[PDB]
């Protein structure tokens, strides 16, 4: 196709990260509003950005959920790493959950630069490394001032389905946040 | 990282690595020579090498272990397999709107007759679009110029 | 100092061929990629061709140039060459050679530019001009100097006596390959009657001197 | 034709801040963030004033700044100085070619009030038509800043072929003047009803029409 | 000046860390009692060691301060990493009323050591002037001052004893949350 | 390790240095920065380059940015090393002063090693003279090849 | 890690009879220990930095010392090298428990290689046969070093 020095031919290759589904989670993107983190070939996690809210509570009962191991510890770990990676997290009233019956669901109210809405989108942008840029309109050239039009960021548990249309899955997203965990929080 | 990768039972030479048809998307299996993959243990600045250790660890963990879902295992070997700061570099490049590597596509120089290939470097992406061959042509030139020197030794 | 210098510009017949050079001074020639950018004397810059660093394996051309120009380089000789063939009259421009590096990690822009070399394409020979009058609280009148070659022509009004309001425009190279210009003067409308206006076109290369009296329209 | 659309001219008083827009397609300016701006003084070669949209080479005054929004890049020159009066070009990476350049913009430091052009359209001479030739001379004079864009019409129909225009040359009064020509056959001359010359200067257009 | 092997001449260079003020914080020292961490060219933080106390409270209201984002998140971050870096923390009083952040620490192997231990690394520039028995002592570093107060201040050229440098703050980022009960 | 990538040589401007003019270093010198992991001067170059690069490519409202690239720019354990030397009262590097060998005629310089300090006083040339000797002896071997 | 450790030559290291079990003191050449600063994947080098730091802390400080090590751990040893051996043990591969090492000592010259770890599988050290080819590449590399030195 294209030769260099007359003898060397330029060739390419594209890796299929879907193989790693058993050992590590894989993050991909469907459309502007929906993003996913697949942990296995059965269970998974859905990252959605919608103006429509699901949880009306203002309190997140974790201790009650921790007693009843109905949830999946794998999915509960990858959502635990997310919250710790959020920088400069101070107000907890914007965070609401609902772990009744094992169904894990967390909602972040983004209606409240250098705000709590940025930190959530900042961690979310790294988590869905595949196609996060489609979500933010002012992504390029903005770090602390990233913003959206959506009001809520909901994370729910879902079953595996072939919906990685916009971007192929990859673990690099989740891998990066493991080091960032518990490194930008204030004192309680 | 400290993971040592090696293809046991590999026919051609010891130390090389082959990517199966399942490891690649819409492509057949591809093998790489010892001279190329040897740089993976030496250098710390290659994204493709980090993927090989992930694919090898994923393969190694599957055949040698009993799955119960096995998330704790990776959460401990992360730093021993990939270069965490190499992920940070690409994120900084994306934040500054520099062409960055999303770890999917790679490019290498394959000899038409000899068959010796270079270590595939990552194909950078800008605005969800891979760079044209022209925009990093001089990167291929230094690779082709380095391909000669390595064979000379 | 880091420099780049061109050579080979000149007059060439329509359909002929010309060879340009570009020499480096004060930097490692091999590492960088080189380009050719021509600038029409009265218009903006246009990219023509490009050559990759080290071995010139990656070559690019402009659609308006493809098939007619051929770029080459010699790292040891520190010379960048561009071969022109089937030159059209519209190829007349100031050709520059600039450097840059096409790297995904450490790219370099078109930082270093040469002084440029002027290339003129015209198959016409030495021909005299054809002066026509541009008949008119003030009115404008002038003379049209059309289809002459080569440059230049000098225009005066009333044998240098009239200077107020006179303006001679620069020449224009037409598609035929012959220059043309105009020289006008704005004078009071009342003076059109009493005053006599004569332009004195002089084309020394053809040993021609024409004097045309501009009279108002009948 | 220039790949990137640049304005004819932008002007400002000394000490002001002016901006030049470099509009391109989605395949060039929008695709990559490698946009470069060049300053070319009369007789000299283009000098790289800004590369990579907003990065400034060492030795370039901090008054020059770069911007980009979608398919349009913007070069802003704050604190205008007389030394800044020159022609400015823009370039970008492209999917089809390595570099694509713009038409170019002339930045004038307003040292005198803006002057509208004085258009004078001349019909073909009687001696010229007797030589089986016909040229329409459009005379643009006494305008400031020195940059215009002419357009020809034939019965309100735009004409492009056979049009040659000069660059604005300075007059004795420090004002500028330009000339445009429309060469055509005598058959074309008497064919159409009227021929027009549209001269656009700083957003305001002056038009003169002649008939056989 | 001084040649080696006859051809090689020994030369030196001193970096001006003041350039990095925009990207990272810079720690310097004025005198024995006053130390500073300047974030940018306008705001900053002052580390003072005095027998005179400022805060008389026994409680540090963090939840109330987090509700009102009057404070600067940058200064609140470099003060949060400080408290997290303190080893074996099991005496801390604050006052964040109206955005003005102010923390006071009431002073072997005690809580007074950990605070001075973190402080010594924090003001990497010229912290050694504060401690009298610093050299040769790690767990037994002590002073005569009774209180360590950290307040918000505006930038002023008061880096007399030691030049500013970020190396201090950078070192504590890894040590954070690694020695708590 | 670190991964920040800083043709290939580096120059320190008059603003980057204190009471000194701009100084440039050759490719062969700075090339050791990517190879070795225990050089303080290289960590400063990546800090000055990251600070320079971030300024021109970004719009300041910027503390969160550095808090993520720290490990990707400098060697954290290299800071710990100097702290241990200070705690044990060994001459340590406070990252301010450096020394290098400049060829009087050629102009080739070594990678500037840190000038250690003990009790707020920089060491005399005599107290680390043998360090300069091994550097000059190594400078020859590089110049030979 | 960044710790720089340091009789016959400066830069070499000797392990006293108290540092070893049922053995006399052993010294290693400069060429061997220089690889410790170069390579990042050698267990023996991590132990040298531990023994040197332990020695350095004792003589240069006054014990009241767990906080000290809790800060220099990453600056002395390669933490991921410990993780490597744990992964090998978890997969029942022969791993290094950091106790025993093996090296090639010249009968006449006395130059030794950098001692590589003696792997163990199910609480039993591997026989010389089961890693003989590892010694071969070590002996082949030892020759190249002798040529590289005498060639210069
Ligand atoms: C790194 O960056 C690059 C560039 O930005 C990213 O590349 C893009 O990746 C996406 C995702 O694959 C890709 O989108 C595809 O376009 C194809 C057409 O060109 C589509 O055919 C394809 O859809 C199929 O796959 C989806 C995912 O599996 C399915 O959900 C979908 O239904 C399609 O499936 C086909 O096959 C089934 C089975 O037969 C059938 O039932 C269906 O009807 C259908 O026929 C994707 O939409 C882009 O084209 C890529 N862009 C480029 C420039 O290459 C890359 O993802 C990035 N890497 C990471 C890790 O983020
Ligand atoms: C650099 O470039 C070179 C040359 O372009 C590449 O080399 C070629 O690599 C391919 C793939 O590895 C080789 O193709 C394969 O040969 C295998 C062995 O061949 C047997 O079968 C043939 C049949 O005629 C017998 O003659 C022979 O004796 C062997 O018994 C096959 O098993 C492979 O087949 C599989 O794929 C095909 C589709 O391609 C299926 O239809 C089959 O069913 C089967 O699944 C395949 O045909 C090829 O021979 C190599 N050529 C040379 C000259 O070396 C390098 O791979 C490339 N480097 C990189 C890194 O890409
Ligand atoms: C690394 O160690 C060295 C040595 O211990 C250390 O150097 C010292 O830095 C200080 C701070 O600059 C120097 O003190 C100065 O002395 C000069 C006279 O020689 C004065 O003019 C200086 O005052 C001016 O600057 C002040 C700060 O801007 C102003 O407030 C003042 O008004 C003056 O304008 C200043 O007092 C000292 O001389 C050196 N010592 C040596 C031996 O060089 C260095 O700071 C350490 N690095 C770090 C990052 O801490
Ligand atoms: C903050 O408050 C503390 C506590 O009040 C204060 O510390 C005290 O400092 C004094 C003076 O340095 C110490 O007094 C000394 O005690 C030692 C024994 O511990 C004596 O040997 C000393 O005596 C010599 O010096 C005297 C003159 O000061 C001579 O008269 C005498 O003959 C000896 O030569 C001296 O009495 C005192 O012990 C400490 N207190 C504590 C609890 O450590 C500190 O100075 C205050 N700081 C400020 C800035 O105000
Ligand atoms: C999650 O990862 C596993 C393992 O990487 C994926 O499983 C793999 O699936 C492919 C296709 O079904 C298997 O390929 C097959 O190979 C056999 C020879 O052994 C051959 O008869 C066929 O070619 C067959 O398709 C592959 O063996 C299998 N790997 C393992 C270890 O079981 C799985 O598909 C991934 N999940 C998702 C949702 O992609
Ligand atoms: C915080 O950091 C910034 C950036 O590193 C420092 O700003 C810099 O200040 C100097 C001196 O004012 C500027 O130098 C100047 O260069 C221009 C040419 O561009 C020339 O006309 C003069 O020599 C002029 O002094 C430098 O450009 C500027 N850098 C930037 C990026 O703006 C600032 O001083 C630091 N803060 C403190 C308190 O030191
Ligand atoms: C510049 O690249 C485009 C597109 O590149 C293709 O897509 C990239 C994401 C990457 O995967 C490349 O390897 C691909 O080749 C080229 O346009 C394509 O040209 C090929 C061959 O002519 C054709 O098969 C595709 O359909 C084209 N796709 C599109 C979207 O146009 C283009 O030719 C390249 N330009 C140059 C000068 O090399
Ligand atoms: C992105 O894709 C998803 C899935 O195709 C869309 O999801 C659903 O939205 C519609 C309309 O609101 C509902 O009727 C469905 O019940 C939703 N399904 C699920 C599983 O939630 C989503 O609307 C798309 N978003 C965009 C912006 O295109
Ligand atoms: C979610 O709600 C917000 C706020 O109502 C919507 O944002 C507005 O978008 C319109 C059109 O672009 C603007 O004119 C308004 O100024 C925006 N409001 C604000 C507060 O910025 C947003 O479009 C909604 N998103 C969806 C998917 O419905
Ligand atoms: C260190 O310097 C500071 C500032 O120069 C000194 O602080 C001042 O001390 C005087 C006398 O107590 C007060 O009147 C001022 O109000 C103080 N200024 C501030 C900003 O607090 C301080 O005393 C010096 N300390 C030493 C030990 O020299
Ligand atoms: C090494 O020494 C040479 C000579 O003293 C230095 O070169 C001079 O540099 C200055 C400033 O850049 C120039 O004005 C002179 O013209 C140079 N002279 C020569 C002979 O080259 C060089 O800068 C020194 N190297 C370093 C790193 O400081
Ligand atoms: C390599 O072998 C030599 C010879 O067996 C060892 O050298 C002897 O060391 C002991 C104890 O240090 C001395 O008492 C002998 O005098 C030495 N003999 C000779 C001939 O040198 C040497 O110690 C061995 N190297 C190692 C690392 O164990
Ligand atoms: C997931 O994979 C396992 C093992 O390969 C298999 O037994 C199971 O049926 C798969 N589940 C689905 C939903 O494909
Ligand atoms: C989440 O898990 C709960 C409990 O296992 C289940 O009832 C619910 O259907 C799951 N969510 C989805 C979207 O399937
Ligand atoms: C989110 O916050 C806004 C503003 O405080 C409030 O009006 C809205 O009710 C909140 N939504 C939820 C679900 O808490
Ligand atoms: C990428 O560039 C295109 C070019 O116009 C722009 O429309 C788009 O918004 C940019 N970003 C994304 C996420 O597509
Ligand atoms: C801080 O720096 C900015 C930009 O250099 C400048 O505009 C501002 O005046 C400075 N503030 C002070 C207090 O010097
Ligand atoms: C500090 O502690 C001492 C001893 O417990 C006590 O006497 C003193 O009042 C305390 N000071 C403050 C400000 O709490
Ligand atoms: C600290 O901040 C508060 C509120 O911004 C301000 O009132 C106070 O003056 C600041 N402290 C100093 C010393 O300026």
């Amino acid at each position: 196709t294209s030769l260099y020095k007359g003898v060397y031919e330029l060739q390419t290759l594209e890796l299929n990260m879907e193989t790693l589904n058993m050992t590590m989670p894989l993050s991909c993107t469907k459309n502007n509003s929906h993003h996913y983190i697949m942990v296995g070939n059965e269970t998974g996690l859905e990252l959605t950005l919608t103006n429509t809210s699901i949880i009306n509570h203002k309190f997140c009962n974790l201790s009650d959920a921790h007693k009843k191991n109905l949830y999946d510890h794998a999915l509960m770990s990858i959502i635990s790493t997310f919250h710790l990676s959020i920088p400069n997290f101070n107000q907890y009233e914007a965070m609401s959950c609902d772990f009744n019956g094992g169904k894990i669901s967390v909602q972040y109210n983004l209606s409240h630069c250098g705000t709590v809405a940025n930190g959530v989108l900042q961690t979310f942008m790294r988590m869905a490394w595949g196609g996060s840029y489609i979500a933010l309109d002012s992504g390029c050239g903005n770090w602390d001032c990233i913003m959206t039009s959506y009001q809520y960021l909901i994370i729910q548990n879902t079953t595996w389905e072939d919906h990685c249309q916009f971007s192929r899955p990859s673990p690099i997203g989740y891998l990066g946040l493991l080091s960032q965990r518990t490194r930008d929080i204030y004192i309680s | 990282f400290t993971w040592t990768l090696s293809d046991s039972e590999g026919k051609d030479t010891p130390g090389g690595y082959c990517l199966t048809r399942w490891m690649l998307i819409e492509a057949e299996l591809k093998c790489f020579g010892n001279t190329a993959v040897a740089k993976c243990n030496e250098k710390h600045d290659e994204e493709f090498c980090d993927m090989l250790r992930l694919f090898d660890f994923n393969k190694q963990a599957i055949q040698r272990l009993k799955a119960p879902t096995s998330i704790q295992l990776i959460n401990k070997a992360v730093n021993a397999l990939i270069n965490d700061q190499l992920i940070m570099k690409n994120h900084l490049r994306d934040i500054m709107c520099i062409p960055y590597c999303n770890y999917s596509k790679y490019w290498y120089l394959n000899h038409t007759t000899t068959g010796r290939t270079s270590l595939p470097k990552c194909w950078l992406v800008s605005n969800g679009s891979y760079l044209n061959e022209t925009h990093f042509s001089d990167d291929i030139e230094q690779q082709a110029d380095n391909m000669i020197t390595e064979m000379l030794q | 100092q880091v420099q780049l210098q061109e050579s080979g510009g000149g007059l060439v017949k329509a359909g002929g061929s010309l060879r340009l050079s570009c020499a480096a001074s004060g930097f490692m020639f091999e590492r960088y990629s080189l380009h050719w950018v021509r600038q029409t004397p009265g218009k903006g810059l246009e990219w023509v061709s490009s050559i990759s660093s080290l071995s010139g394996s990656h070559i690019n051309y402009a659609d308006s140039v493809k098939g007619r120009f051929t770029i080459s380089r010699d790292n040891a000789k520190n010379s960048l060459s561009l071969q022109m063939n089937s030159l059209r009259v519209e190829d007349t421009a100031i050709y520059y050679c600039a450097r840059d590096r096409r790297s995904g990690s450490s790219p370099v822009p078109l930082d270093v530019w040469g002084q440029g070399t002027t290339v003129t394409v015209s198959s016409a020979s030495t021909k005299g001009p054809s002066v026509f009058p541009l008949a008119p609280g003030t009115a404008a009148l002038g003379c049209l100097v059309k289809d002459y070659f080569p440059e230049p022509v000098t225009v005066s009004w009333n044998s240098g006596a009239l200077t107020s309001g006179v303006h001679t425009f620069p020449a224009v190279l037409q598609s035929s390959g012959l220059y043309s210009l105009s020289s006008v003067v704005t004078v009071p409308s009342s003076s059109l009657g009493t005053q006599t206006y004569i332009c004195n076109v002089n084309h020394k290369p053809s040993n021609t001197k024409v004097d045309k009296r501009v009279e108002p329209k009948s | 034709l220039p790949v990137l659309t640049q304005p004819a001219s932008v002007s400002g008083s000394p000490g002001q801040s002016i901006t030049i827009s470099c509009t391109g397609t989605s395949s060039d300016v929008g695709a990559y963030n490698y946009v470069s701006w060049y300053q070319q003084h009369p007789g000299k070669a283009p000098k790289l004033i800004i590369y990579e949209v907003k990065i400034r080479p060492s030795g370039v005054s901090n008054r020059f700044s770069g911007s980009k929004s979608g398919n349009t890049a913007s070069l802003t020159i704050s604190g205008l100085q007389a030394e800044d009066e020159a022609d400015y070009f823009c370039s970008s990476y492209s999917t089809n070619s390595p570099w694509v350049f713009g038409g170019g913009t002339k930045v004038t430091v307003l040292r005198q009030p803006k002057a509208a052009p004085s258009v004078t359209l001349f019909p073909p001479s009687s001696e010229e038509l007797q030589a089986n030739k016909a040229t329409l001379v459009c005379l643009i004079s006494d305008f400031y800043p020195g940059a215009v864009t002419v357009a020809w019409k034939a019965d309100s129909s735009p004409v492009k072929a056979g049009v040659e225009t000069t660059t604005p040359s300075k007059q004795s009064n420090n004002k500028y003047a330009a000339s445009s020509y429309l060469s055509l056959t005598p058959e074309q001359w008497k064919s159409h009803r009227s021929y027009s010359c549209q001269v656009t200067h700083e957003g305001s257009t002056v038009e003169k029409t002649v008939a056989p």
